[PDB]
């Protein structure tokens, strides 16, 4: 017949071959299409949904739940940090298990900006500022809210409007970061200070809480699949 | 003025005056299923008004030290009207749905509230393996409440709310349709669910369509007043409901 | 054309980044309610002044027909080529998803799936440990026998119900290349539930869950008519690779570690780490 | 019977392949590895009424 | 010669694959084609022509021809069964070795209607009514003819015409149903009853019998061809 | 065209289903008489009110092309390479298809077919156990040898009938993929025939029933030059698949077990399973 | 000399395969498993005179 | 065309000589200043008479993509069946091309590349010496998992890690060609970099050089189940050949032998080799 | 979608190889070691003002 | 299927060969081009670079 010679590579098994192969179930009618409500396409349009993020780990938490809520008070001195934290949505505790990370975590690399939305949980006659800012990798985190402020930030005044959008920019030397993020891809970090202090009338809790959501812009994506290491198994399941 | 809203389903009326926008579904409205999608042959019924209208579905305290509570559909109206007894005497059902939640307070309370609607929200048993029977999970309009810690009994489901009973996160059920209650702001919610399954029709007994949660994220609080409890409402309104396959009642 | 048509397709590319300079306005792009289930659409040129960037970057790779495109394991089993008990000389498994972890949780961030089906069988073999190994046996074959449910099962590895008239199977012989077949959408309903809030009996009474819709049928294998002197053990893998997917309602995934193959059971696991305190930024 | 299509770009940038089918049923061709369609709002924006970004949310 | 490379599933022998293969006796010349009566070009052909129903399975039948008549008597209570039975038609007992069951056994998935055909083989002086109803699926079948008549029926009035047909429709949440049915996908119950009763003239006999045929009508079609479970050997014959 | 001619065949799909309102009038589509041997051909429409459905189901995998093209196995013999017993070392079987139940099951549903054949086989080796098992024996090489009726037969393993100048024949060597061919219609009648009710002698005496009829030749196997110092065992396994299929004259299933290759002898067999009484219902 | 012909639907739904003969006899070409033609009336309506549906049977 | 496109390409050839005659002027091209950084461009036809040549010499064989398209070796390493230390029953390598002399000094030329990858691998096995060597073994199949940076590693040849999903991997059976795939461009920077003069923390402190931006993953390798009772060793090499390659600022050959896998580490060396005087230039 | 180019020379100097393209990405082409273009004055003549060989270099 | 038969040389591993192989990471996006300065094309043009030569070497 026609002469052909095998080149290398021949009856292998690749995993992620695209290869056309014989029918098991010739001339089978498969049934018929329904549109069924909510239908996705690619996995950014879950990574782009708001989530909880649990800001407050404190490594002392009786309750679960008190870790999606951020303390606030009254009285506290003129400069005083809310939180702070580290930004490596795919690594840290604080993003490791958001809508996000859990997306991020079944890639290799990551590149786009992010939105953080922070609304306050108050009563309605409790008022106050904050000023939230992102300080791009450092020899030193920010301490004080003068060093703060030289970064990128917003005065978040809180009013109707309960919520405030703190888009991170995407600043990097390199087009793509790793997930398993080292000390030459950092990506800064974020903080939160007091701008002028909350206060109340008589008659309302003197304590109130913050929640923060954490999600991915439109010019976010991702690449390198890779296998999650949050899942495993020791024993065939039964 | 955007913050005002009302609703008219049969010969019934809602009208909010403090509420946030509402929310649809995925987008898509309840409608008829149509000609090029059915599968059953014989004529449906559509009773319209004297099914699709608000049904008032009983009512709860919020306390300061509440976790949580769930409501399973159409189970919950199994026996409300005559939206009961079409599904009683009926093999096969189809509808969509408007929930109403409804939560009032004063200007100096505080406290949020996450409303979701859970489409198969599978549950897992107290204790792995086992087995539960259908009234731990869903016993009529009654209210199921989650738990803190971590449940024993073996008859009823796991209700640890950090977990939502379905062994996931419970920061991410923000992925499903949902709403929130912020009391500085808004006093009730509203989200329009189209017909999800993988099927035309179903039977409207053995099967669970979506379950609808309500979880405080942060606790409800107050000073120095005389109202102790904060009512929580829903409200549920049938949309675009036909049956199909009579038979002997019961079911 | 006739000889050859010409498909056009189009790469696609994330948003670019627009110029913006100072402003001072009523409009308060960053205010917004959370209240309303809206994810806000904010952009970093709506609040701090950028440059003009073009972005070629692009989200082929986090499509679901990419993700869920990859063959992985989800059962394997041995048998022996002699021995004494008639049981363990043939499997027989009953097809489901449930049994391997992480194909498991990849399936399951969606409620419904629609596809087509690939499916590779990988076999190997090797002679069990004796005081007695001196042997020569030539190249043994292997049969994959596929039976929809309702269908006659094997009792023994030589009954006659291998004997296939209508159930389809492979011969395989070991060196080659592993087998391979592709499968249509075989389910009665309109898409693939990997969840089912529901009961089987119309009183809400019985099976509980997914194992209710598990009626994909039975997979059996055996060597054709190898019969060592001394025992054989051999190894069958089955890998699954969806093709021309679909999804629909996507649900958060899993946080809790399986332990029923058959049911959602779990035990309650912790959010997430803890760290030294709110304002602990360091290593 | 053989369709011609463009295929990823690579490093150094003649970018067409080739392809035919042999099998009777649809079932058995290769993946459709390259649809990059995709469209978010049915989860971000799910919304009844239109919500404009520079105005104001609730009123 | 051309540089080439084998996939996975070289070498294999898969039982329903469609490929070319040499001829063992080339340039045969085959006999001339004649067109024989009564060709057959699919199945369903065969399962839409009807065939007697076995109905009277009663355990003590000491005749097997008696399985095949339903008995019927001229004085019975004035609501009274006839006949009641399962539409499992590849499983019951009563459809399983039907000409319809028989190629329903060589499949998997079935959809579409069916008929039942009812024949009264009294006395051509005798006369009676009968409703015969079938019940979709549910969670208790009928007891009584107050409660057969609330589903799908039929009443039938015995005259010059000898037979009558009650279409079972389809009705059914999924396109298909499992030939092996299960709780999951029930198809529901047929039941016949008395509706006047049987009423004879001096000179006739008291009793007479009723048969039923079963067939499937246009929309009928089946799918996943399987091995039948109704025939086995032990040994080679010979 | 002359390079690409382009085929058009079309999808069938099964009755649509029309709307049907409320009916009061003299027609009775119901009612019918069987005693003319009319299948009533009353639909859902005719006797209820339905909705106007759309129907995409096709018959496609119930044609007869479909339903018989499937490989089936029709004989397997075992042959030695090496022992005292001449007539043990290789195989003789008379082609036939009644060997085996489940392929004569499936093909006795029709009276006449006509086909094409292809046809598979599968062999394989094995050791046989003894005492002192050690040797080293190269790839074996095996012959299969097809004698149309009247030529002549091999009598020993080394005769010269295997020399092979017309009879066609094929030699496989192990660890290859199986061996096939195609054969036509190689019927003298316009027809194969499964039943054949009449005698052999014009004055009806003789052989009964289709053994008359039966003259489609034998098939030899053995091994081509292999013997080994110590014995090995080889199992061949034959598969029929028929293609462009042809039937006439349907008949009803086969009830009974079959008892004789080349009979239809028989046990009287119920007609079917009992219950508890003619209302029972529950299971 | 190569078939051009359209392959069965199958999910998400270029629909179309090659064929080639390669062997001088008919008999070693692939199934022929499209046809898809079919006719009851010889075994559901053998009867001389046509009878109509909507009318009675017999007179 | 749209069957068949012509594309067009062309040879180069070096320049040609052209005649030169005697000459007496002011312009002198053999005189000029090394100090201005500019290589003299003077050729034979400036400084003697010449003949008319036509040159047909190409440099093809001269162009970065030929000198760097050959396939070099860049790890080997080796596994055993079966043993009682789990860690020597498989491999595990970090991805790196600086192991072998030979194409690390063949890469190093440059100092940015930029190319698609093609990697084949060759596996050999051999029975490893003992008192008793008679055993019968069947072909055995190896697995090769690529594990991107950060996923889950195996820690045993058993563990559930190898039931790979979205982790790339070939199944190979001894016997056959060797194994091959291509692999795209996969930095995160424009272009790769063989050297970098920096640190890895912001103050300067931490690592130092090239090691900084190594972190292309590991490489995992395994005998699917064989398990032989006696122990078997098996070799892994790995090939890499550059695609399409391109490649920036070209840095002079190393001189002195190197010392260590992830540094530059070396000893001096002298400039070159001696001669007895200025002016030897025998043998 | 077949793409016809010159083969380089050999001795005895129908000098025409056809190629065509079977996977989707572009990373699985063969090597384009074809290209012949090059220009050294990046690194023999890098010097701001042109100099001219027959004139003298530094004035 | 389409006759062949395969000619020696088959199966065999030449280090200089130029042959398609599948992608182990379909569809992948590799980073986007930069034109970084002083691009080497050819190694004649890195041979025509003057450099210094030793020719002092009187072994001492
Ligand atoms: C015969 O060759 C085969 C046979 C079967 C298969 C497996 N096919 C298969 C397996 C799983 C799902 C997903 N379904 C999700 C809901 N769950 C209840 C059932 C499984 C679909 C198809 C492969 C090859
Ligand atoms: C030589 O390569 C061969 C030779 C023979 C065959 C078998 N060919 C064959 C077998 C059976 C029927 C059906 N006939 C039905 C009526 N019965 C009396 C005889 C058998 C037709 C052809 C295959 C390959
Ligand atoms: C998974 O299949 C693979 C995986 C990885 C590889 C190796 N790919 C590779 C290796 C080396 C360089 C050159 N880089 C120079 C700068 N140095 C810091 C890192 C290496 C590029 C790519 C092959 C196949
Ligand atoms: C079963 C089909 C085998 C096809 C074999 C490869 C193609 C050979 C013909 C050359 C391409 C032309 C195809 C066409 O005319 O559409
Ligand atoms: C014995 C026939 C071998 C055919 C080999 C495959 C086809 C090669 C030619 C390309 C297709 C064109 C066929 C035609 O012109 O009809
Ligand atoms: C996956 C592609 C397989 C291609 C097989 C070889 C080419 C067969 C068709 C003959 C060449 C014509 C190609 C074309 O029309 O562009």
């Amino acid at each position: 017949g026609l002469p052909t010679m095998n080149t290398p590579g021949s009856t292998q098994f690749l995993t992620s071959d695209d290869f056309q192969s014989p029918c098991a179930l010739p001339q089978f009618d498969v049934t018929p299409s329904m549109n069924i409500p909510g239908e996705v396409k690619n996995l950014m349009e879950i990574a782009e949904v708001d989530s909880v993020v649990p800001v407050n780990n404190v490594q002392d938490t009786t309750d679960q739940m008190e870790m999606f809520r951020i303390p606030v008070t009254i009285n506290a001195p003129l400069q005083q940090q809310v939180f702070g934290l580290r930004l490596q949505p795919g690594l840290d505790s604080v993003f490791k298990h958001t809508l996000l990370g859990e997306i991020l975590n079944y890639y290799a690399h990551w590149s786009g900006s992010m939105k953080l939305t922070f609304v306050f949980c108050g009563s309605a006659m409790a008022t106050g500022k904050f000023l939230i800012a992102y300080s791009p990798p450092g020899a030193n985190p920010p301490k004080t809210r003068k060093d703060a402020m030289l970064g990128t930030h917003i005065i978040w005044d809180i009013g109707l409007q309960s919520s405030c959008v703190l888009c991170v920019p995407w600043i990097s030397q390199t087009h793509y970061r790793l997930v398993q993020q080292d000390e030459y891809t950092s990506a800064g970090y974020v903080t939160c200070w007091y701008q002028t202090g909350m206060i109340v009338p008589p008659g309302t809790p003197n304590s109130s809480s913050i929640m923060c959501f954490a999600s991915a812009c439109n010019d976010f994506s991702v690449r390198m699949l890779r296998d999650t290491p949050f899942i495993s198994q020791d024993n065939k399941l039964q | 003025s955007d913050r005002v809203r009302s609703i008219t389903l049969g010969n019934s009326t809602i009208t909010t005056q403090e509420c946030a926008n509402v929310v649809v579904g995925y987008g898509r409205w309840p409608t008829y299923l149509r000609d090029d999608e059915a599968t059953a042959e014989d004529q449906p019924t559509q009773p319209d008004v004297a099914t699709c209208r608000f049904y008032t579905l009983d009512s709860i305290k919020w306390e300061k030290g509440s976790v949580g509570w769930w409501w399973k559909f159409p189970e919950a109206l199994s026996d409300m009207g005559l939206f009961g007894q079409n599904m009683q005497y009926h093999y096969l059902g189809r509808a969509g749905y408007t929930i109403h939640v409804q939560c009032n307070a004063s200007k100096f309370h505080q406290g949020c509230l996450l409303v979701v609607c859970v489409p198969e929200a599978e549950m897992g048993g107290a204790v792995v393996g086992q087995a539960f029977s259908a009234t731990a999970m869903a016993n009529g309009d009654k209210a199921y409440e989650f738990t803190s810690a971590t449940q024993s009994d073996q008859t009823k489901v796991q209700t640890a709310i950090h977990n939502a009973g379905m062994g996931v996160g419970v920061g991410n059920l923000t992925i499903y349709p949902h709403q929130w209650i912020n009391l500085r702001t808004n006093n009730s919610a509203t989200i329009v669910m189209p017909y999800i399954n993988s099927v035309p029709m179903d039977n409207m007994f053995r099967h669970y369509n979506f379950t609808l949660m309500v979880i405080p994220f942060v606790k409800l609080d107050y000073a120095d007043t005389a109202s102790t409890y904060v009512p929580i409402t829903v409200t549920v309104a049938p949309m675009c409901a036909e049956y199909n396959g009579l038979r002997l009642a019961q079911a | 054309g006739d000889v050859e048509e010409a498909i056009e397709r189009a790469v696609v590319h994330v948003a670019d980044t627009m110029r913006s300079g100072p402003s001072n306005s009523a409009s308060v792009p960053a205010l917004t309610a959370v209240e309303t289930g809206h994810t806000s659409q904010v952009t970093p040129s709506d609040t701090m002044q950028t440059r003009h960037v073009k972005n070629y970057h692009s989200r082929s790779e986090s499509t679901v027909e990419n993700f869920l495109g990859r063959s992985a394991c989800v059962y394997m089993e041995e048998y022996k080529t002699t021995d004494n008990d008639v049981n363990k000389k043939f499997v027989a498994w009953p097809i489901n998803t449930k049994q391997m972890v992480q194909m498991r949780r990849k399936l399951e961030m969606f409620t419904y799936l629609r596809f087509d089906m690939e499916v590779t069988f990988v076999i190997t073999s090797r002679q069990d440990p004796g005081t007695t190994l001196a042997q020569d046996m030539p190249v043994l074959t292997h049969q994959i026998m596929y039976v929809p449910p309702g269908g006659p099962i094997p009792a023994k590895v030589d009954d006659y119900a291998w004997q296939t008239s209508t159930n389809p199977s492979i011969f395989w012989t070991e060196g080659n290349a592993p087998a391979r077949m592709s499968i249509p959408f075989i389910s009665i309903g309109n898409a693939y539930s990997n969840f089912y809030d529901g009961w089987s009996n119309f009183d809400q009474r019985g099976s509980y869950g997914y194992n209710t819709l598990n009626n994909l049928g039975h997979i059996y294998v055996r060597h054709v008519s190898g019969s060592s002197p001394h025992p054989i053990t051999s190894t069958i893998r089955v890998y699954f690779k969806p093709k021309h997917t679909r999804a629909w309602v996507p649900r958060p995934p899993r946080l809790c570690q399986y332990k029923k193959a058959f049911s959602v059971d779990f035990t309650p696991t912790p959010i997430t780490d803890t760290r030294k305190d709110i304002n602990t930024v360091t290593t | 019977g053989a369709q011609v299509s463009t295929q990823k770009t690579g490093a150094h940038e003649i970018i067409h392949y080739t392809n035919i089918n042999y099998y009777k049923d649809a079932a058995s061709n290769s993946a459709n590895r390259q649809d990059f369609t995709q469209d978010p709002s049915k989860f971000t924006e799910p919304v009844k009424d239109v919500m404009i970004k520079s105005l104001p949310a609730l009123n």
